[PDB]
């Protein structure tokens, strides 16, 4: 986590990923392509959580 | 919101020459039919749907 998660039950906005490690840039894209991925995978499979989408 | 990818692999000046699948592809996401099964396609389209050749 970056910053806590329930500032506001309400907000809307994306739950920006800080990538790290002296990635390359191809791991970049891959990274936002399992991250967005990921964050699918929740909402069509458990979709009352919106940890990822929320922080 | 909808994330979007296309694999590596083409020449740079080939780049647009791919994009008439794009509509393609948002307008299957968007109506959700799924495209004809086995059916290729490509080539560059001009800002309203004309098609131009490619090499």
């Amino acid at each position: 986590l970056r910053r806590p998660q329930d500032k506001d039950a309400k907000g809307d906005k994306d739950g920006s990923l800080e990538v790290t490690g002296q990635l390359g840039e191809v791991m970049k894209e891959s990274a936002r392509i399992a991250y967005t991925f990921a964050r699918a995978f929740l909402m069509q499979h458990a979709p009352a959580n919106d940890y990822l989408v929320t922080s | 919101h909808i994330h979007l990818h296309v694999p590596e692999g083409a020449t740079p000046k080939d780049g647009p020459s791919a994009g008439c699948t794009i509509v393609t592809a948002l307008l299957s996401l968007a109506m959700g039919r799924p495209v004809r099964q086995n059916l290729a396609m490509t080539g560059e389209v001009s800002l309203t749907g004309k098609i131009l050749p490619v090499g």
